[PDB]
């Protein structure tokens, strides 16, 4: 999955 | 959908996120790549913030891990964009891309097809002052593009219908009269596909940076990039 | 020009209208830009029955049209298909379904982007009077960051105000309303923006002769 | 450009 897809997450 | 105007401001005015520093460099003249090189390693930075940003706007996060990414990946320059023209309203003539990176339309010269852009950026700025823009109308015109931009591509148009009422609240607050609420809701509004297209310009233009090897850009960008 | 009702502004920008004309990979793409150049000559005339509009130099007039012109054209495609859910009406006898667009490359994502507009202005029930007030915002703005234009922009909001009030809408359910209008206006752009960049695509790759007005509408865009 | 003289024609 994308990239952003990851970081929407990460936090 | 609960939150009232007063609320929704408070919302989007503690949601901002920081004005971050270039990573500009004195010692050593301009090149078209060290250029393009200090503005995407300060769009790269930015981007994390925006990302954390979106999901305090008010409906954001009740999306789809799917639809967040599709919005911000349709947006994201806009929001870099609106971002900058702010910023660089109190310096007539100049871009405040960063407090230790403010250049003025001569600068953009050294980046092929940059000055064009540059050229917009700075006709919007100048708008943003003759309209005297408030902060609290900013931040609203930020999430409306954040919510809109991708959203054709119920309730975002809900909340996108609530923050019209946050604008024509903050207008009403101000003291303009019924007929100048309206106007000014509109010429705000109409600012925003004047946004669209510089946004357009310079995906094109960052491509076309990319695609002649002049930057290394980051995997983020290259994929944000890579989804228009 | 800052002189008309809204009523009146209302029947001008309707008198105004441009008539309907009439219509693989290389004849498609012909179809579409010999109906496209057609067209052009007909926006030329309404554009100067657009209040205030005349009232600008030449040179201004010619700016705003280069700018405005294929937004102008995406509009009135999206207006004529608003009854036709999945379908694009270039002309009447040129009604395309959405898979007709992938005779074309590149052309699929434009044909969605369209398509999506229509079904944006049948979700909102959009008004014929509305319609040519959005038309006419397009020409007045899409160019004008490059007074009296703004004075007639907000006359056009105006316009539109009285209409939503006439039709009995709220002051809440009015504000709410020209937003939402409005905001499309960012999508009309984009893919004014995209399709831009794709017909140029097919100059460039010799797949269709294009007119010398064409030549020049395209190339104001660089 | 044609455009030009089709505004001044028109
Ligand atoms: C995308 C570009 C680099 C990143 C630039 C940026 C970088 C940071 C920022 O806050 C705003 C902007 C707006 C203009 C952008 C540029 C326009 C063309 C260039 O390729
Ligand atoms: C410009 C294109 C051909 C002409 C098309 C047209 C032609 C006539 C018209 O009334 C509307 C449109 C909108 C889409 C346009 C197309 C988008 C891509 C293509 O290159």
């Amino acid at each position: 999955h994308k990239i952003l897809h990851k970081l929407l997450q990460d936090s | 959908l609960s939150l009232t105007a007063d609320q929704m401001v408070s919302a989007l005015l503690d949601a901002e996120p920081p004005i971050l520093y270039s990573e500009y460099d004195p010692t050593r003249p301009f090149s078209e790549a060290s250029m393009m090189g200090l503005l995407t390693n300060l769009a790269d930075r930015e981007l994390v913030h925006m990302i954390n940003w979106a999901k305090r706007v008010p409906g954001f996060v009740d999306l789809t891990l799917h639809d967040q990414v599709h919005l911000l990946e349709c947006a994201w320059l806009e929001i870099l964009m609106i971002g900058l023209v702010w910023r660089s309203m109190e310096h007539p003539g100049k871009l405040l891309f960063a407090p230790n990176l403010l250049l003025d339309r001569n600068q953009g010269k050294c980046v092929e097809g940059m000055v064009e852009i540059f050229d917009m950026l700075l006709a919007t700025s100048s708008r943003f002052r003759m309209m005297n823009l408030q902060g609290e109308e900013f931040v609203c015109l930020k999430s409306i593009i954040l919510l809109n931009s991708g959203v054709y591509t119920d309730h975002i148009h809900r909340v996108l219908d609530k923050i019209t009422d946050t604008l024509i609240h903050l207008m009403a607050k101000a003291g303009l009269t019924l007929q100048q609420q309206h106007q000014r809701l509109a010429q705000l509004l109409l600012i925003l596909s004047h946004i669209r297209h510089m946004s357009n310009k310079g995906m094109e233009h960052l491509y076309s940076m990319k695609c002649k090897n002049v930057v290394p850009l980051s995997d983020l960008l290259l994929e944000m990039l890579d989804a228009h």
